């Protein structure tokens, strides 16, 4: 700050589709094939 | 269980929406990718695992700004199909964006609004941003407000419109569509806040000491004001205020809901820490006429009601001791039929700083939303500008040929005359 | 137990089956060599529904493939999973029909059909408990629309108590590939109403619209349309091959979706469907499935379902989910859309839950709704038929093989009577 | 999206285009072989505005070249960047017009124009969303001023809602190269006012004056005049091909610069322009750009802009700069020169900012102002026309091809009426 113009200087410085069966691993939708068979909403 | 949806239409609206959405993401700790490395629920929604999606929609007929948004660092944040874009711009013609090309786009926007609203359970209201002096902005804002007022009814809508400066102007035809849009939102919006660029330029020059500002510096201040207004919904506070608790405190009559804002303190890190920033001095600075966020003089009119928000470590007794001092001063006078005119809110979360920005980090801040009788001057000067060219019917052929009738200009003039008469009738003492 | 046999005819039906059987084999873990390589125990418990057992432990579909020309079956054999089909079931002629309905139903189709009926009788007499037959064919071709429909009558005459399914592709006027489509469409619809227990119309135009708008893929091909049709086909019989909270065979759907014996023309749709780039954004929930399920653009037909009122509806949920949510959502989708549901039959939506989801997906829904909006397809088909027939255009080809114009007049009259009496209940009130 | 096609006619227009396309290709980094070799990502995002895509990855301009003689197009092909033009778009006759307007508009130009209109229709029907057309031609020649203006009417008759640009070189009396210039200038101005949405006059005399006084180069040639005209042409559509703070397409300029439909004759100018020896002395700042922009000698026309009052003005800044400085400088240039700005339309200067500067320059400005001082050019043209016509000099050449003196009288009367009604607003007061 002692009479700085650096701030002024900085401004100067700037001058058959198969996506149904293949949802992305990231997505919520993807359930593993191995776990495809737990059939109980109760326990889960 | 409290939500709000923000609507951004036009180039200015999108460019201020970007400004507010860096700030919200920074304030809630969300990375630009949307991933965190229970207060977020007001602006965001949880997808079940991982990222957060903003409760915002971007509208424009001209594709350049949206394409810039969809390639920047925030490409992963927004849902891909809520950035509605057109092909042909309205080109500053109000009749285009209200009668010709906006009608074919408005249905998709309304479908998106419904799809976002069905997710919310405690919807507080809507926010809308639009620069008034443009074709698509004003026209689509008018059409969206008119559709929402009948689709939903009593839900509250807030408008952060940016009116043209008294003498500084970028277009040559902006008074026409400014007057028409004021006509449209006079009977359709619950709150309208004044935001002309010249006052904020003067604020930056005097306080921030920037001699060459750009639009980003203006939009950051507007974003800070929005954050200060909506902080009370997502942070714990000793004296809370909700959005629905406004028309009962700032709006004396249904017609009068245009008010002008101010913010304090505004100071750079190079000289911020040399002074103590007490609550009394910041609340004095907030009431200074030169720190109004719209280029209007409050000394030329009475006050009707003042709603002013604090945040940080402020104590209520210090707030009362400062409201008394302001009531004492002889240069600030309130209207006769309002003995007390202050609504005070106190929040604990200090304002957040954006890296590489202008403002420094402080522990106390104040944001005021004040309704005053002096606002009639901007209406009078816009009316005078409108009359000069409407006397010779200049530029009218660009509007008549886009489906608008000849008489539509006159009734907006009559409504402005009615508003100016109403403002004079209210301000006289009994 | 309660298994069904597969019979397909024509080129379009053969191409549909070539993907339907691939989907079924991938679902049950059967390699293209007929060897089981699955992971779960449930994959083998009810494999007798579609597959037979032979020595050496391999499995063979109980499908019958028929066409009047050998090219399509000589081509499907070289494709993936083409070796599963038993060579004995391939029956074909040496001449073809040339898209002429008369040739494929009176002169050539009559002599050949004895051989295919022999193998059909062999397959049905042997099986443990018959449930019924499902038929895939196209109404836009001669040999298919002739031989398939005559085979329908021959099968119905011998098994009057079994159930009969037909998945029929009708020629849309938008994407037309054959000039003589109206004649053999109108002639086929006449015979199809008298014998088929269930009929499901599918349109290429709706499939292209879905592929272009929902999946947003650049270059659709017949493989994608076939894959969508195959997924929809598999979704109907899923609970008959897997355990669930409320099992519902085909006969139970027949009871609950057909109010009167002549109103059995349904239009279907499959959910969810999302683009590759947006498959990570979306979260799979019952509300998200049900909002897409009743979407008008999601129907597999160009018929607009908000142009009429549903007589009844059905949904076959897949995956493990709570029943209370399903029932409340079904109630909500029926309270908010009371104008589009006929009022003299209350509670006209059937639901079912199967605990085994599709491979790769956690939840899926198949929708089968009987609506009055289907009248528009027969209206346009009859309009084109009467526009072409009044000049006796292309009539000599049909009349040179023993057919006359009287059978055309009777077919037109019966089709118009069907159109009228299908909408008779739309205006009916209690 | 919102792209435009290029159409040029005559020798002068072909020579202007031969440099305009070179400038555009150098700006977008396209080699003379049609292969992209650019450095920045933005160089390819909006390349569909001017260039089409063909197999092999090369780009081809959507330009149409027409002339009544083959020499000029046979010469432009051998020049640099001459291979980009598609050979199919070259249309020419075997006779020529001989600077006779009647031959190029009634007898020869009428029969040939069907072929060029065919390719024009092919180009326009195909493109994604049409923005409009831009036309380059000279008013001092016969074939150009005839065929181009008749093509203007033919295009306007088929696309009444699109926008139309014309860059027209009018014959100055100082540097005269053809004796029959007044006749075909006066005849062309009659038709040009009725159909062109925008017109931009350019004079060779002003170009020589600029080259001799500002650039101070010893030997001007047509290549320098063409380069200046090309830079001015490119400056107008820069923000339509690049992002910026305030995008403004051609239609937005049309709305803001034309008060009445018959007042659409602008004069332009480009800044900065400095000599080779003084390019190191000067410092590029917004004040330096704006002081040269409004300089009288910098206009591309000999018309003296301080002999009249501006109806409106426009500026298209290029490069990254602060908007506050631009607005304050525009206000200052309007407060210090209030005598030269019409008083009944306040705030009559439009500004726009584009963040992409020209290659090799850090800042640039394109100026388009509608002023009343343009009357002097039509006055002198009509003076020469009436001096030559009163003796019926050279009239037989025109009257031998079906034209009569009545069309000369009507053209003179309409031109004089335009001159009068253009200055009518100069003396108008509020
Ligand atoms: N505060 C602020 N105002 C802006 C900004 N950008 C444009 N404006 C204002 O908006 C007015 C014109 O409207 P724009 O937003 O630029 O354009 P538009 O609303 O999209 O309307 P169109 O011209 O049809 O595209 C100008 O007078 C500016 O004052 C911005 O970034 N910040
Ligand atoms: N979904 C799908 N439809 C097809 C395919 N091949 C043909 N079609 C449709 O079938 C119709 C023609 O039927 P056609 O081949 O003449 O039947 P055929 O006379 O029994 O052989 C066309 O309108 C196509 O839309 C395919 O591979 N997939
Ligand atoms: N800027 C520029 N002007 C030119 C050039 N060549 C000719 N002109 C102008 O065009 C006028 C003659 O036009 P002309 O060639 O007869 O047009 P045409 O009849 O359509 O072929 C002259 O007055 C010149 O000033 C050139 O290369 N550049
Ligand atoms: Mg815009």
């Amino acid at each position: 700050m002692k009479d700085k113009e650096s701030i002024e200087k900085t401004r100067i410085n700037q001058r058959v589709k198969q996506l149904l069966h293949n949802p992305d691993p990231k997505s919520t939708l993807f359930i593993p094939e191995n776990q495809r068979f737990d059939k109980d909403f109760s326990v889960f | 269980m409290r939500e709000v949806i923000s609507i951004h239409v036009g180039q200015g609206g999108i460019q201020v929406g970007n400004a507010c959405w860096e700030l919200f993401c920074l304030e809630h700790g969300i990375q630009p990718d949307g991933q965190m490395p229970d207060a977020f629920n007001t602006f965001f929604s949880e997808t079940g695992a991982g990222k957060h999606v903003p409760r915002a929609v971007f509208l424009d007929l001209e594709p350049t700004v949206i394409d810039e948004v969809r390639t920047g660092t925030y490409r992963q944040l927004f849902h891909p199909e809520q950035l509605i874009s057109g092909k042909e711009d309205a080109a500053n013609n109000f009749a285009r964006g209200h009668y010709t090309i906006g009608k074919e786009i408005v249905d998709l926007c309304l479908d998106r609004i419904r799809k976002l609203a069905d997710n919310c359970t405690g919807l507080q209201g809507f926010l809308v941003f639009n620069s008034v002096g443009g074709g698509t902005g004003s026209g689509l804002g008018s059409l969206l407000l008119e559709r929402l007022s009948v689709d939903y009814g009593k839900k509250s809508k807030l408008g952060f419109t940016i009116y043209p400066s008294p003498q500084v102007s970028t277009a040559v035809v902006e008074p026409y569509n400014s007057i028409l849009s004021t006509h449209s939102l006079l009977e359709h919006t619950d709150v309208a806040v004044m935001l002309d660029n010249e006052a904020i330029y003067d604020i930056c020059r005097r306080n921030l000491d920037i001699e060459r500002p750009t639009y980003t510096n203006l939009n950051r201040l507007i974003a800070q004001v929005i954050s200060s207004l909506t902080a009370s919904l997502r942070f714990d506070g000793a004296l809370n205020v909700d959005i629905t608790e406004f028309q009962t405190n700032l709006v004396p009559y249904p017609r009068i809901h245009f008010m002008l804002s101010s913010y304090a303190p505004i100071i750079s890190a190079e000289k911020a820490y040399h002074e103590q920033l007490s609550v009394a001095e910041i609340t004095n600075s907030a009431f200074e006429p030169a720190n109004m966020m719209a280029k209007c003089d409050p000394r030329h009119g009475k006050y009707m009601a003042c709603s002013m928000m604090y945040r940080g470590d402020v104590v209520p007794k210090d707030v009362n001791a400062s409201i008394a001092t302001i009531k004492t001063k002889r240069t600030i006078q309130f209207v006769d039929w309002c003995p007390t005119g202050f609504k005070v809110g106190i929040n604990y979360q200090p304002p957040t700083v954006v890296p590489g920005g202008d403002l420094a980090k402080v522990m106390r801040a104040v944001c005021m939303i004040s309704n005053s009788t002096a606002i009639a001057e901007v209406f009078s000067r816009l009316d005078h500008k409108f009359d000069l060219m409407y006397a010779k019917r200049a530029f009218v052929h660009w509007y008549v040929g886009e489906g608008m009738e000849e008489g539509e200009f006159s009734e907006a003039r009559e409504d402005l005359a009615a508003l100016e008469k109403d403002y004079e009738e209210v301000g006289i003492e009994t | 137990m309660r298994e069904i046999v597969h019979i397909q005819g024509g080129q379009c039906g053969n191409q549909i089956g070539a993907k339907f059987w691939e989907v079924i084999s991938d679902e049950h873990g059967i390699d293209p060599t007929g060897t089981y390589h699955g992971d779960s125990d449930l994959q083998l418990e009810r494999i007798n529904v579609y597959y037979n057992e032979a020595t050496g432990g391999r499995y063979v579909p109980r499908a019958i493939l028929m066409d009047l020309e050998p090219g399509t079956m000589d081509s499907v054999r070289a494709g993936p999973f083409g070796q599963l089909f038993r060579p004995d079931n391939f029956v074909f002629g040496q001449t073809g029909a040339g898209n002429n309905w008369a040739k494929g139903h009176y002169t050539e189709g009559a002599e050949l059909i004895d051989s295919v009926l022999d193998v059909v009788r062999k397959e049905a007499e042997g099986c443990d408990c018959l449930q019924g037959f499902q038929i895939t064919h196209s109404l836009g071709g001669g040999t298919g629309s002739g031989m398939g429909t005559l085979l329908i009558s021959k099968v119905r005459e011998e098994y009057p108590d079994r159930i009969m399914e037909t998945f029929s592709v009708v020629p849309s006027p938008k994407v037309s590939d054959t000039v003589v489509e109206p004649y053999n469409a109108t002639l086929s619809v006449h015979q199809l109403v008298e014998n088929a227990d269930e009929c499901m119309v599918i349109d290429n135009e709706a499939l292209y619209d879905i592929c272009f708008r929902t999946l947003k893929l650049t270059t659709p091909t017949y493989g994608d349309l076939n894959h969508l049709v195959s997924a929809a086909m598999s979704g109907v019989t899923c609970c008959l091959r897997f355990p669930g909270q409320l099992n519902s065979d085909l006969r139970k759907l027949a009871v609950n979706l057909i109010p009167f014996p002549r109103l059995h023309f349904f239009m279907i749709g499959f959910a969810p469907l999302t683009s590759r780039g947006s498959q990570q954004y979306r979260a799979l929930t019952v509300p998200e499935l049900t909002q897409q399920m009743f979407d008008a653009k999601n129907m597999m037909c160009a018929a607009d379902p908000r142009h009429g009122r549903y007589l009844t509806a059905s949904a076959l949920f897949r995956g493990r989910m709570s029943t209370k949510e399903v029932d409340e959502q079904m109630l909500n989708v029926q309270n908010k859309n009371s104008s589009y549901f006929v009022e003299w039959i209350p509670n006209n939506i059937k639901s079912s839950i199967c605990d085994i989801p599709p491979k790769g997906l956690k939840m899926a829904v198949t929708f089968v709704g009987n609506s009055t909006a289907i009248q528009e397809m027969f209206k346009r088909v009859a309009e084109q038929f009467t526009a072409m027939f009044r000049r006796k255009a292309f009539l000599h080809w049909y009349t040179g093989e023993g057919m006359d114009e009287m059978e055309f007049t009777e077919a037109e009259s019966n089709m118009n009577d069907l159109v009228s009496e299908y909408q008779q209940y739309q205006d009916a009130t209690a």
